[PDB]
Parts: structure tokens; C-alpha cells; sequence
RNA sequence: UUGUUAGGACCUAAACUCAAUAACGAAAGUAAUUCUAGUCAUUUAUAAUACACGACAGCUAAGACCCAAACUGGGAUUAGAUACCCCACUAUGCUUAGCCAUAAACCUAAAUAAUUAAUUAACAAAACUAUUUGCCAGAGAACUACUAGCCAUAGCUUAAAACUCAAAGGAC
């Protein structure tokens, strides 16, 4: 990968997707609460599906660039992905 | 003594508010420096006293304008970042 | 060799070096509208250079035509002149309410 | 075992020195590129320090014939009204129109600078650019 | 078309009347401020008694007799006496920066007088007498 | 071939000469919110803030106009060795460019 | 006694602001105003047993005296308080003559002319070459003893040894 040397491959290689989306939506250029009653994954959720260990530094960015994406026009692509870092929440 | 009263260090009260002419009054005095000449010669300072304090009072006003310059130039610098997540 | 290469010279742009408000004038003690214009309304005293904007040369200018008109019976030493109060502020220090 | 001494020597020079030691048996594969196509100086440590009594760096400052056209120009007509476009490789200015035909007469043999400045702006005045002798 | 913090110059003719006196004509009240007592006294624009008073006369003893509450009191008590001897208006010329330095000028007010200016004259020697030693604590 | 030397008498930021002052075109290609990053040619781009008076005019690519004061900002400070840069230059934003 | 005085006298003493300035002078030192006298050229460094100066305190004689103040007296505090705090008042600080010649008299940096790279003991105030003089050689004994000179007499400059110790000292 070419992420290797930065030590957290997995993620840095996801900020590097999410901050090339957040470009595009940008530069291309409704209501943002298409999921309800959802919360963002917790870090050690995150950290399982990166397979790797993160620092609550590294938890807490990876939210602020992924609420910036929501706040852009989003097309159907980007509520998938914002999809896959929701777990459904139950009252 | 040979001067005129009533010219010097004198207000006027306006709509008989007596206290905000007082609060001006001693804004006057205290920039003019009257009020810390006054509080300086209750006592004695010694020459070599005097010296000491008037070279430290003015290395601590440079030292003090110098840091607001490098705070209000640095704060430019200071917004929202433009390149979250990188 | 090459035509285009820079040509020693000294710098046309340069800009004027900034003068004080009194560059290039007479101080005179006998002048006593003008020495009024720096000091204190209501104490008299003389302004530090910081406040008046002059340069060091009349900043001592100011100063010995004050002290000599002073002592000579010309300018009131405790306040300004009532009759100078009207003239243009030229210090940077504020005093009203 | 290696030559973690960045301040003695170079990359190239360690790595040299290790192998004729007998430490390093292989040469890296970036060693025979260095021998045959090496910088134009030695990459060794040198430590910065400043210049002390009358010692002077030595850069030329960069002021051409036409700055002094220039000067005047902005002195007296201040920027051009239109705008300067940087984007333009050859975007051609007010102020660089007006020395440009500046030269032109000065090519004719005028000598005085004074006379250069007043039938320049003749011109240009014929040429239809509206110049604006601002003094504010 | 503004009010002036500056005092009518004083030989000139002004528009400014405060019970149908000028300001030269207004009674002063003398206000000495020190670290210890609290002095105040009323004149006539002709340098004649009227009022006096002092957290001493009030009856505060030591520590009390240097507080604000202390030459409020004061204040209030010259103020009682210069107003049965008809004044309404004084000119505080206010000496000393002890503690009833304000104190008084608020007593004054209380008890029933206007202040329409107020003057600072506390002794400031341009170079004078050498002052006492400094303390050690 | 033009040599480098001819290359820069002849370049605009040559004849530009002083850049106090000066009234130069640039181009928005970065927006935060309510800021604009805008490049005017020089090496350092301006930060501006977006305008009260047409302010959805003012998007990504869109032509401006300025008046230049730095290219760029820097200072020394008490103590130090070298000036202290911010890496940003200066300018005060005019408004939108006549597309004419 | 106190407060006020646009009342009188006094010219004792000290010179706010300016001064956030960094000037003058060999140093000491010098900043209220005016006037008079006055700083200046030896290439440069290098001087004592000579000459002329030298803060403050102190001594001698005659004056001054607003305020400050050793000492002293009175009041507090404390186990005591010959102190710190309060009050009073001297020598003294001022002038005019003469003496005294000492300061952490310290930019703790001798002067002068170069250099800024072929250069971090630490800290301070970047490093370093050349020239001339002075000075230093473990600590204490020792700003001492003796000697000589001096308006100095409880003084200054000059300045050891015995003996004791295995350290003393500087920076971090
Ligand atoms: S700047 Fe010229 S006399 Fe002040
Ligand atoms: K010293
Ligand atoms: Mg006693
Ligand atoms: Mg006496
Ligand atoms: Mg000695
Ligand atoms: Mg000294
Ligand atoms: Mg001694
Ligand atoms: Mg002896
Ligand atoms: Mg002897």
C-alpha cells in the first residue's frame, strides 16, 4: 500500500477518500437528515474495521471530516458512505 | 499659588451627575500621571532606586508592545481551516 | 554578454522617510499657540514624544521653548490657555467623559 | 552496523568508507547512480552561522532601465486604471505602454528626460488611454 | 450646542447660571482627603466660613475615623449646616487622595447640595521637600 | 531561445514594480465559508473576507478585483534571527471583475 | 492645633511633566531658565617614584536651616527587642575656605587596529588574531603584623610569615 510508511495505513487511506470526496462536492458547486435516530460509530468500532488501533485524536478528526461531507451536496454515493460509519441506534 | 483657580484639574458636572464627572476627573489625573507621582512621593524613593524602576518599567513596555505585535500578527493567521482532513 | 541582465543603480521606488508635524519649522517661545498644542488641557504638563508624534530634535525643541516661555511670562506653567483650547488636536491622547 | 554520523562526511562518503571497513558487503543499489551522476556539490553537514562586524551577503538588487521610467510614472499618474492581470503572459500595461513609447523617442535621440515625459503622454493621450495626472 | 467639561473662563461673560449666580460666585467646598481624617470645609466666594466638619468631629475614633462610610457621614453633617446657612450650590474643590475622597463629595450630595464642578488640588511639588523615609514591613 | 534573464525584465511582476498599492486581478479557487482564498499571480495567495453586497456572486472561479499591499507578509521580532513569515499575502478585495 | 485665604513675607532647600529620551564629560559626575567663559587638530597603542582630579560618609572654621535624618528621648511589639512600626529632636545632608582619598569607584568588559571563516566547557556579553603595558600563580590566616609615604592620629595607600587545611572556588 502505498499508505505503508505512515504507520496507520488504514487511516490515513480512508481520510485520503473522504477529503477527495469532500473536493469534488465542492468544486461541482436540500434536507441533510435522510437517517434519523443514528449515531456515528464509536472508536473502537472504527478501529475494528480498519483493523487497526486509533488515538482519540485521530476518532475525532475522522468525524469533523465526515460531518463536513454531510453538510455538502451529497449524491446518493456519498449517503452510502456516510452509511457505512452509522450504526442504528435503539431507544 | 500665583496661578488662576479653577482653570487647572477642573470639571464641570453635567445634569448633576456628580459621579461620572468624578470618574472623568480621575482619568484626567491618572493619564496626566499625577495620581502615581502622588503615590511615589508619600515616600522617599533613593536615586539608585528610582534608576532601577524606570529601566524595568520601560524594558517591561517594549518587551509588552513587542508580544501584542507578534499576537495581532500571528492572529491573522487564526480562521477556520481550509484543509480539514489533511 | 546578456542585455537583459540588472542594472546597478539605486532604487528608483524608494519611498520619502516620514517627517513630524513640525519638520523643517521654527519653534519660538515667544510662539505660544503653538507650544499650547502639547501639553495637558487641565494640568499643563508636556507630552512625551509617544503622544505628540515629533521627533527627538523637536521633541527637545518643544521642550526648552515651553520651559523658557514659562519662565519667562509667557506661557502658564499649571493649565492650558483657555484661549488656545479651540485649536487643532494634534496628539494622540483623548480625554472627554 | 552502520554510520549514523550525519555531521562527518556524506551518505556517499560513509557508505564508501563502510565498505572498504569490511562492514557492509553489498553496495546499495543506489551507489553505482551516485558514482556515475553525482550532485554538483557534496551533501555534507555544514553548520549555519551569522555574519558578524562588516561581512555583506551578496545579492544584486534587480532594478532595470525601465525602473526609472516607472517610478516617475507612478509618482505621477499612479497605477493605471485598469487592472494588472498577472495570469496574461504578455499582458501589456498602461505603465509598460507608456515606457515603451517612452523608449521610442529616446531611440530618436531626445536628451531631455523632461521632454521624454510630456510628449509621452501626448501620445498615449492620441492613442485614446486616459492618463490622470493625480497628484492626490 | 454642547456641555463643556471645561469651567467658564474666568473674566469673560458666560450663558451658564446655577440659581442665579455665576460660576465665580458659587460657594467651594474644601475637601481634604488624607490617609488618616477625612476634613471638609464650606466658603463663600468671598473666602468666609460656613461649614465644617471632619470624621473626627462626627465622633469616629482611630481606624474608623480614615473609612469612606466615616466622611460620608461627614459630608452629610457639612451639608446640614451650610444649607441652614442658604446654600444650594458648591464647587468642590477636592485636596488629598486618601479614602473619603469620594465618600465626602457623596455625603455632600445626600444632604441636599449640587455639585456643579469638581476641582483636584492635591499638592504635586515640582522637585519641593524630600518626603520621609520609606517604610519597612 | 529567451534566456531567463530577458524572461524576467519582461515579466508582469517585474513591471508591476512596488506592490503597495497596486490593482491586480485574481481568481477565487478555495472558499471556507465566508472566506476566499483568491490568487492573484503572485506566490502567496490573499484571504479575504466575502463581501456583505452581492456575496453569491462570489464563487469558485469567479474573476475579482484587488488592491495589493503585500506579496508577502513577514516580520522580525525581538529576539529573532530571521523574519517570521505567515506565509499569505496581503490584499484588499474590491470587488467582482466586468466579465465585458 | 486644625481647615480656608484669587492675604503678606521668605528666596532656605530641591528642580514634576518633558524622560517611552540615551546626550555631555577622563572618571567621579551632570537634565528649572538665561547670559558669559569653555570642550577642537599630538599617526596610534603603551607611564610612575611626578602632576591634576576623584560619589557618599567624615574632620576643621564661619554661616544657613524648608524638609529629611545617624544618635538620643518618649510610645508600642516581644520570653527579651539595645530592632523592624509610631512621635519628637540632634550630628549631618546646604553655602563659603581647607582637609580626607575611600565605594559592588562594577559594562564585575585595559586600550588600539583587524577579521566573521578557513569557531559552541557552562553561563553571561558570539568567536578570535595582532600590538603595548598592568596584573595573577591552592584556600584560610589577611582590606592582618611589620616597613615607608601621607594636613590623614580609632585613618588611607604599600603588604608578609609562622601556623591550619585537602581542599577552597566557578557553572550547570
Ligand atoms: S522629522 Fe524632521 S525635524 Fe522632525
Ligand atoms: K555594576
Ligand atoms: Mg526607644
Ligand atoms: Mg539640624
Ligand atoms: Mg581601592
Ligand atoms: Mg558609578
Ligand atoms: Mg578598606
Ligand atoms: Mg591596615
Ligand atoms: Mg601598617
Amino acid at each position: 500500500h502505498f499508505l505503508f510508511y505512515t504507520g496507520k495505513q488504514s487511516y490515513y487511506s480512508l481520510m485520503h477518500d473522504v477529503y477527495g470526496k469532500v473536493m469534488q462536492l465542492e468544486k461541482h458547486r436540500a434536507e441533510s437528515r435522510d437517517l434519523i435516530g443514528s449515531r456515528w460509530l464509536i472508536k473502537e468500532e472504527l478501529e475494528e474495521m480498519l483493523v487497526e488501533k486509533l488515538s482519540d485524536e485521530d476518532y475525532a478528526q475522522f468525524i469533523r471530516l465526515l460531518e463536513k461531507l454531510l453538510t455538502l451536496p451529497c449524491g446518493p454515493a456519498e449517503e452510502e458512505f456516510v452509511q457505512r460509519f452509522r450504526r442504528s441506534v435503539t431507544i | 499659588a500665583k496661578h488662576l483657580k479653577f482653570i487647572a484639574r477642573t470639571v464641570m458636572v453635567q445634569e448633576g451627575n456628580v459621579e461620572g464627572a468624578y470618574r472623568t476627573l480621575n482619568r484626567i489625573l491618572t493619564t496626566d500621571g499625577l495620581t502615581e507621582v502622588i503615590s511615589r512621593r508619600r515616600y522617599y524613593e533613593k536615586p539608585c532606586r528610582r534608576r532601577q524602576r524606570e529601566s524595568y518599567e520601560t524594558c517591561r513596555r517594549i518587551y509588552n508592545m513587542e508580544m501584542a505585535r507578534k499576537i495581532n500578527f500571528l492572529m491573522r493567521k487564526n480562521r477556520a481551516d481550509p484543509w480539514l482532513g489533511c | 554578454s546578456n542585455e537583459d541582465l540588472p542594472v546597478p543603480m539605486e532604487n528608483p521606488y524608494k519611498e520619502p522617510l516620514k517627517k513630524c508635524v513640525l519638520c523643517e519649522k521654527r519653534v519660538d517661545y515667544k510662539n505660544v499657540q503653538l507650544l499650547s498644542q502639547f501639553i495637558s488641557p487641565f494640568t499643563g504638563c508636556i507630552y512625551g514624544r509617544h503622544i505628540t508624534g515629533l521627533c527627538g530634535k523637536k521633541q527637545r525643541e518643544i521642550t526648552k521653548a515651553i520651559k523658557r516661555a514659562q519662565k519667562m511670562g509667557f506661557m502658564p506653567v499649571t493649565y492650558k490657555d483657555p484661549a488656545y483650547l479651540k485649536d487643532p488636536r494634534v496628539c494622540n491622547i483623548r480625554y472627554r467623559e | 552496523a552502520g554510520s549514523r554520523l550525519e555531521t562527518v562526511g556524506s551518505v556517499f562518503s560513509r557508505t564508501r568508507d563502510l565498505m572498504r571497513a569490511g562492514v557492509l558487503k553489498e553496495k546499495p543499489l543506489w551507489y553505482d547512480i551516485y558514482k556515475a551522476f553525482p550532485p554538483l556539490r557534496e551533501p555534507v553537514f555544514r553548520r549555519p552561522r551569522l555574519r558578524y562586524g562588516k561581512a555583506k551577503a551578496d545579492i544584486q538588487d534587480i532594478f532595470y532601465q525601465e525602473d526609472q521610467i516607472r517610478a516617475k510614472f507612478f509618482a505621477t499618474y499612479g497605477s493605471g486604471q485598469k487592472a494588472f492581470d498577472l495570469f496574461n503572459p504578455n499582458f501589456k500595461s498602461t505603465c509598460q505602454r507608456f515606457v515603451e513609447k517612452y523608449t521610442e523617442l529616446q531611440n530618436l535621440g531626445e536628451t531631455d528626460e523632461e521632454k521624454l515625459f510630456v510628449e509621452t503622454g501626448k501620445a498615449l493621450l492620441a492613442e485614446g488611454i486616459i492618463l490622470r495626472r493625480v497628484r492626490e | 450646542s454642547r456641555f463643556s467639561l471645561y469651567p467658564p473662563v474666568p473674566g469673560q461673560e458666560s450663558s451658564l447660571q446655577w440659581a442665579g449666580m455665576k460660576f465665580e460666585d458659587v460657594p467651594i467646598a474644601h475637601i481634604k482627603a488624607t490617609y488618616n481624617n477625612t476634613q471638609i470645609q464650606v466658603v463663600s466666594a468671598t473666602n468666609a466660613s460656613l461649614a465644617r466638619a471632619s470624621c473626627g468631629t462626627e465622633g469616629f475614633r482611630n481606624a474608623k475615623k480614615g473609612t469612606g462610610i466615616a466622611a460620608q457621614t461627614a459630608g452629610i453633617a457639612a451639608a446640614a449646616k451650610a444649607t441652614g446657612k442658604g446654600v444650594t450650590h458648591i464647587r468642590v474643590v477636592v485636596k488629598g487622595m486618601g479614602p473619603g475622597r469620594w465618600s465626602a463629595i457623596k455625603g455632600l450630595t445626600m444632604g441636599g447640595l449640587e455639585v456643579i464642578s469638581i476641582t483636584d488640588n492635591t499638592p504635586v511639588p515640582h522637585x519641593g521637600c524630600r518626603p520621609r523615609k520609606a517604610r519597612r514591613l | 531561445v529567451e534566456s531567463f534573464a530577458s524572461m524576467l525584465r519582461h515579466s508582469p511582476l517585474t513591471q508591476l514594480g512596488p506592490a503597495k498599492d497596486k490593482l491586480v486581478i485574481g481568481r477565487i479557487f478555495h472558499i471556507v465559508e465566508d472566506d476566499l482564498y483568491i490568487d492573484f499571480g503572485g506566490k502567496f495567495h490573499c484571504v479575504c473576507k466575502r463581501p456583505d453586497v452581492d456575496g453569491e456572486k462570489y464563487q469558485r472561479g469567479t474573476r475579482v478585483r484587488l488592491r495589493l499591499l503585500d506579496l508577502e507578509l513577514t516580520s522580525r521580532f525581538l529576539g529573532g534571527t530571521t523574519d517570521t513569515t505567515i506565509l499569505e499575502a496581503d490584499a484588499v478585495l474590491l470587488g467582482l471583475q466586468e466579465i465585458r
